[PDB]
């Protein structure tokens, strides 16, 4: 099954989400990536409150998240201060 | 509230030189006396009435330039000749007699084409390449000589005891063909530079002047004494190496614009510098003096500044300021009350009690610190600074032998002398990290007041009669003593770290050869519509005399900008080399997001141009570094042959792809944008119009414009994804903006590296790429197969203005299966969208559109 942005703006296939290119204006297709300008990524953040931040945070070297998460991929190796 | 600051006639030695008026020169050249050496030809001169004796040698020298030097025969004592400053001994052309008679001789540059001809009586010499005259000098016989005699100059309360009397020297040069004349940075004044004759000459001598005022030749805080000549037909440059005081007269008169300098002390020593292009001119320049120093990435992004920030708490909110409102900045300054009292390599212990703390609460949001670090140092026996230097006689003296004490910030001070290498070796070695306690790998430094600063000194700055090492006195030296603090500076920063990080240094005193070492800027500009429209042409005149890396205080140092003002100031610097935002004590505090948010919107917007063009101002700096070549240029740079661009300073090129026109004027509803060229085009790159130039276009502007144009033909390499800093973005991929010339063609380069060591040059650990489109096809090569990098940076994009529609597109790289990749394409704008090619930007590529 094909994957729609949520804005409703174009339908992509499957394989083009969190592909590291930003295809839905909204940047609903790379919740997990840096590749939206515009987009978000979910911090879990179990044992304290969970927290919304920017696609442009996701492996930029810098701790964003408590659960350390948001820095999978970067050589910044961030431990877990959410207690 | 000038009285301070010497006039020509209040200038003993300039007022005697000046005196001399256009005539029948009384030296000559005794032919008798003739001799070719090795490496040049000397030849007597004699004044006809003092009969004074002295000493031409002139020089061809290789890279088509000619060195002319003139000393005394036997001096009473010797004539200062200035150091450190060429990188190498220039190397010479062989002389040869190819033509003589009674009162000539004809000399050829090696085998041609160009020739030197010395007329013996009166002395003369002219420049041809061929049998076309280039230039001459002593044409109108304000040669000028006064030999070491056998005086005392006072000028408002301070006594200038002058024990070695009248020892000025000066020359005058005649420019045929030439009647737009630029550099000799720094002045408050206009790019193409105004004649002298009804008024004061330039001068160049390095001073500190509060609340400077434009359009006046007053001298700045720098002495770059490079002049660049140039007309539809050739380009020229005299560089008069001389770092004593200095005058410049510039007269017009078949048009032909004459160069007259003088100087208090040292030697006649002025290099020719031939051309015939302007870029061979920078080339020629480069050769002597060296090239811009690659900078760290870092410090090509934004620099937040003020006097002065609180304390540590302040740093951090500042920092945190930054990410919580979503602009990026790389570096936070911290001006001279974070330090004890004015004492240098020290912290406030109440406002800066743990700096390691700080600085590594910068380093987790992978941020960088500046702190400021002057040459005077306080007069206190507790002050371990002032104790070792003055232990170890470091010190400028006075002619009695004790250390020379001025005023300035943190009171009596006294003044190392950076002109000594023990003393600049010292200073090296006090930016251990060991012995600047604090300091830590990102922490770099800000040299200011180097001129040097002296509050309580003749014309705000050290006595002439102030004795350095080896005797010389301090009159001898001036222009130079910024630039040893400078380098003295860039080089501990170098070695605390074992040889291998880049410095990174703000200066703001300078001279020729200064590019080696950093960074400078404009002083203290004010926050003032016609200040940010005159950092155009101030940044425009170093970048032509080789200091590509110059920048004004974003938002003006004095006053209180509009929020109005600020914005476009913000525009401004986002497309200039330096990029900081700095403020006076006393300004309220302007950090771009204490604004409404209709002006924090146009300053976010600013600062993400410019770190998304961080690949395309890097790789400018490296072709600086490699070639000589201005990172921000005139029109006329390119465009040598539109005498219409000559005088252009409300517009500016970076490299040849973008030009570049900010809003200046408060209100404004629109900009009058001069887009050049012959057969050329030129894309907005907002609106992705297409322009054919020549042509003068109205292009209507809100708040958040920035007048922006790329030239067909040319690759932009962008990051389109904006981080918090430089350090953070230096992994992403990059896309490319290919504007098609009307052939259809396009051209660009890049470089990469780790953005922060030497590894480039000392393990060719780098990568210079080539990007080059015509027919339907881009490709990419290695410009430098010597350079090889790991790194994860790959092409996410390239938007391709000018294109139509394509059947398909199809890439090819080398280890991989031909793919297509998908693409967009909007018949409005004529634009082409190529979709992830995801290719290795290390990797030899073709991307074909059928
Ligand atoms: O003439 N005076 O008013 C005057 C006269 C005297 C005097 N005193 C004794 C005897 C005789 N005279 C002393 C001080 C002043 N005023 C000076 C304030 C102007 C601010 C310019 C400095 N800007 C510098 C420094 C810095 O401000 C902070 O390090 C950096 O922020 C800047 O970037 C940099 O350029
Ligand atoms: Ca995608
Ligand atoms: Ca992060």
């Amino acid at each position: 099954k094909p994957f729609t942005c949520l804005d409703g703006t174009a339908t992509i296939p499957f394989d083009q989400v969190n592909d590291d290119y930003c295809d839905c204006k909204d940047g609903s297709d790379e919740p997990g990536t840096a590749a939206c300008p515009n987009g978000s990524f979910h911090c879990t953040n179990t044992g304290y409150k969970p927290l919304y931040i920017l696609s442009s945070r996701v492996n930029d070297g810098v701790c964003d998240c408590c659960d350390g998460t948001d820095e999978y991929n970067s050589g910044t190796v961030c431990e877990n201060t959410c207690r | 509230d000038r009285s301070n600051f010497k006039t020509c006639d209040e200038s003993s030695f300039c007022k005697r030189q000046r005196s001399i008026r256009p005539g029948l020169s009384p030296y000559r050249a005794l032919l008798d006396t003739l001799q070719l050496g090795p490496d040049a030809l000397t030849v007597h001169l004699i004044h006809e009435v003092t009969k004074v004796l002295l000493v031409l040698e002139l020089q061809g020298l290789q890279k088509d330039m000619t060195r002319i030097r003139i000393d005394e025969l036997e001096p009473r004592r010797p004539r200062y000749r200035v150091p450190d400053v060429l990188v190498a001994d220039p190397p010479t052309a062989r002389l040869s007699v190819s033509g003589r008679d009674d009162n000539s001789v004809e000399l050829t540059v090696a085998e041609g084409p160009y020739k030197i001809i010395l007329t013996a009586q009166p002395f003369r010499l002219d420049l041809l390449e061929d049998r076309s005259l280039l230039l001459s000098v002593n044409a109108r016989g304000l040669m000028a000589f006064e030999h070491q005699r056998a005086w005392e100059e006072t000028f408002k309360t301070h006594s200038d005891s002058k024990p070695y009397g009248p020892t000025s020297v000066g020359l005058d040069f005649s420019l045929p063909g030439m009647e737009h004349v630029y550099g000799i940075p720094e002045h408050a004044d206009s790019l193409r530079l105004k004649v002298t004759e009804g008024g004061e000459p330039y001068r160049l001598y390095n001073l500190d002047v509060f609340q400077y005022e434009l359009n006046n030749p007053m001298a700045l805080y720098g002495s770059v004494p490079v002049l660049l000549a140039h007309s539809f037909h050739r380009d020229l440059g005299i560089f008069w190496l001389n770092a004593a005081e200095t005058w410049v007269d510039i007269s017009s008169n078949t048009p032909q614009t004459d160069i007259r300098w003088m100087s208090e002390s040292g030697i006649i020593d002025v290099f020719l510098m031939l051309g015939p292009s302007v870029f061979d001119v920078f080339r020629q320049y480069a050769s002597l003096t060296g090239t811009q120093a690659l900078p760290p990435l870092f410090s090509l992004g934004y620099h937040q500044s003020r006097w002065n920030y609180r304390d540590e708490a302040d740093v951090l909110e500042v920092d945190q300021g930054f990410d919580d409102h979503n602009m990026p900045c790389d570096v936070i300054w911290l001006d001279i009350e974070h330090a004890d009292g004015k004492r240098y390599f020290t912290w406030d212990p109440t406002r800066f009690p743990q700096p390691l703390n700080m600085l590594e609460h910068l380093a987790s949001k992978r941020r960088k610190l500046v702190a400021i670090v002057d040459p005077h140092i306080k007069v206190d026996s507790g002050y371990r600074v002032h104790e070792e230097l003055r232990n170890h006689g470091l010190y400028v003296k006075t002619r009695d032998g004790s250390d020379y004490e001025g005023w300035c910030w943190p009171g009596s001070a006294s003044y190392p002398d950076f002109t000594n290498p023990r003393m600049r070796a010292w200073w090296s070695n006090m930016f251990s990290f060991d012995n600047y306690e604090g300091s830590a790998p990102n922490l770099y430094v800000w040299n200011d007041m180097n001129e040097p600063s002296v509050f309580n000194g003749p014309e705000v700055t050290m006595l002439k009669d102030a004795v350095h090492y080896g005797g010389w006195e301090h009159r001898d030296i001036h222009n130079i003593y910024g630039l040893y603090v400078h380098m003295a500076t860039a080089d501990g920063l170098i070695q605390r770290s074992g040889g291998i990080e880049r410095p990174f240094v703000l200066s703001r005193a300078f001279f020729s050869g200064s590019q080696r070492f950093g960074a400078v800027w404009t002083g203290d500009n004010t926050a003032e519509w016609d200040h940010l429209k005159i950092s155009i042409p101030m940044c425009l005149s170093l970048a032509l005399v080789g200091l590509s890396f110059c920048g004004a205080d974003v938002g003006g140092f004095f006053k209180n900008p509009e929020p109005e003002l600020l914005v476009r100031w913000y525009q401004m610097g986002a497309y200039q080399p330096f990029f900081r935002a700095h403020a006076h004590l006393d300004t309220g505090r302007r950090e771009p997001w204490l604004l409404a948010s209709q002006y924090q919107d146009a300053i976010r917007d600013a600062l993400f141009q410019r770190y998304s063009l961080l690949p395309f101002w890097y790789t400018l700096f490296y072709q600086a570094h490699k070639e000589g070549f201005p990172v921000m240029r005139p029109l006329w740079v390119q465009y040598p042959e539109d005498m219409s661009t000559f005088s252009i300073e409300d517009q500016f090129m970076l490299g040849d792809a973008l030009l570049i026109h900010p809003v200046s004027d408060a209100g404004a509803h629109g900009v009058q944008v001069y887009l050049p060229g012959q057969e050329e085009v030129w894309y907005d790159i907002q609106s992705y119009q297409k322009h054919h130039g020549p042509q003068t276009l109205y292009l209507p502007v809100t708040l958040s414009s920035i007048p922006v144009f790329q030239r067909g033909g040319t690759i932009v390499p962008r990051w389109m994804r904006v981080r918090r800093s430089s350090d953070c973005m230096k992994d992403d991929p990059i896309t490319l903006f290919v504007a098609l010339s009307p052939q259809g063609t396009a051209q660009g380069e890049l470089f990469l590296d780790d953005g922060h060591t030497f590894n480039y040059q000392t393990r060719h650990e780098f990568l210079l790429r080539r990007f080059s489109f015509s027919g339907s096809t881009l490709v990419s090569s290695s410009a430098d197969p010597k350079g090889h990098l790991e790194t994860p940076i790959w092409i996410e994009r390239v938007v391709i203005m000018g294109a139509g529609k394509p059947a398909a597109v199809v890439l090819q790289t080398k280890g991989s299966p031909e793919s297509r990749l998908s693409f967009q394409h909007d018949p409005e704008t004529s634009v082409l969208i190529l979709r992830k090619p995801g290719v290795s930007v290390a990797s030899d590529w073709s991307i074909h559109l059928r």
